[PDB]
């Protein structure tokens, strides 16, 4: 099969910020991998975003008919189906397990960095501080970043470059809308 | 802010299409398209909700229709392919002898076509698998994730094999225990 | 439909 390939996308965005106060409707039409025209609930009409789609901006905006409905939508369409899965998504909350470790067995007094591995939650909004002897370490913090299972819960490692000495206690903080209160799991080198 | 988005897609000459809805990057869910029957991504959300897969079908109809009318306007310019950006990990700590999942991410492709398989020891594993449709992305690209359960071992080793037009070859990515 | 999702509809070209 050498055949050229040809990929339409249609995106139906419903924006929500500060619950459903305001709601801002985005609908996109891509051909390939570049969008060609839209409707922002913003502007009221639609838009070419390429010249390639002007022609369905000019002959879609012709018919007031729709543009009445699009512009309804905000209501009729993204208000609406949040509420439907309001409790399953907006407020799905999986608390996080949280580990801490060396990242590998080093020597006495070498390098090492301390894994704060925090998985399984959702949603994604986390906070994860690092403290050696009570005291907050900014310094020397690297992380994977937050990564989506795809599953319905996120992941992250948040890492601590430290050298590990014998009495030292190292705590990792984690703050995430699961728990009113901290995580903190100890690790005593 | 929170996003939902109704994703469509229609791709020629293959005649592929996919209506699914997409909260905050997770697929609430996408309609079988075959069997034309709404697929929930966590079995919960079909006791809360429900959606008439039939509404589906004709859009993805329309998209059909607007694809070729567009194909035909840019005096056939074809997809670039993109290929895929692949990892795999684990979705916890890994503790030997107990229960995890693989997980292959397959990010950043178009078009959304691949050929993916997990394989143990160079062998495949056709069973306990699982794995999502295309989900979308801001850039236009697409995401896809294939799980697989196992319990860690020092004995074996693992890949996820994935082949996409983007790529000379396919492209294994390897997982196996320190 | 209050418990149901409702589908935007795609508009057809000229």
């Amino acid at each position: 099969d050498t055949r050229p390939r040809f990929l339409w996308q249609l995106k139906f965005e419903c924006h929500f910020f500060n619950g459903t106060e305001r709601v801002r409707l985005l609908e996109r039409c891509i051909y390939n991998q570049e969008e060609s025209v839209r409707f922002d609930s913003d502007v009221g009409e639609y838009r070419a975003v390429t010249e390639l789609g002007r022609p369905d901006a000019e002959y879609w905006n012709s018919q007031k008919d729709l543009l009445e409905q699009r512009r309804a939508a905000v209501d009729t369409y993204c208000r609406h189906n949040y509420g439907v899965g309001e409790s399953f998504t907006v407020q799905r909350r999986v608390e996080p397990k949280v580990t801490v470790y060396p990242s590998k067995t080093q020597p006495l007094q070498h390098h090492n960095l301390l894994v704060c591995s925090v998985s399984g939650f959702y949603p994604g909004s986390i906070e994860v501080r690092w403290f050696r002897n009570g005291q907050e370490e900014k310094a020397g913090v690297v992380s994977t970043g937050l990564i989506q299972n795809g599953d319905w819960t996120f992941q992250t490692l948040v890492m601590l470059e430290t050298v590990p000495r014998s009495g030292e206690v190292y705590t990792c903080q984690v703050e995430h809308p699961s728990v009113t209160s901290p995580l903190t799991v100890e690790w005593r080198a | 802010e929170h996003v939902i988005i109704q994703a469509e897609f229609y791709l020629n000459p293959d005649q592929s299409g996919e209506f699914m809805f997409d909260f905050d990057g997770d697929e609430i869910f996408h309609v079988d398209m075959a069997k034309k029957e709404t697929v929930w991504r966590l079995e919960e959300f079909g006791r809360f909700a429900s959606c008439e897969a039939q509404g589906a079908l004709a859009n993805i109809a329309v998209d059909k229709a607007n694809l070729e009318i567009m194909t035909k306007r840019s005096n056939y310019t074809p997809i670039t392919n993109v290929p895929p950006e692949v990892t795999v990990l684990t979705n916890s700590p890994v503790e030997l002898r107990e229960p995890n999942v693989l997980i292959c991410f397959i990010d950043k492709f178009t078009p959304p076509v691949v050929n993916v398989t997990w394989l143990r020891n160079g062998k495949p594993v056709t069973t306990g698998v699982s794995e999502t449709v295309f989900l979308p992305r801001e850039d236009h690209l697409f995401r896809k994730f294939h799980y697989l359960p196992f319990l860690p071992s020092t004995e074996d080793v693992y890949d996820c094999r994935v082949e996409h037009w983007g790529l000379d070859e396919p492209l294994l990515k390897h997982w196996e225990f320190d | 439909p209050v418990s149901k999702m409702r589908m935007a509809t795609p508009l057809l070209m000229q």
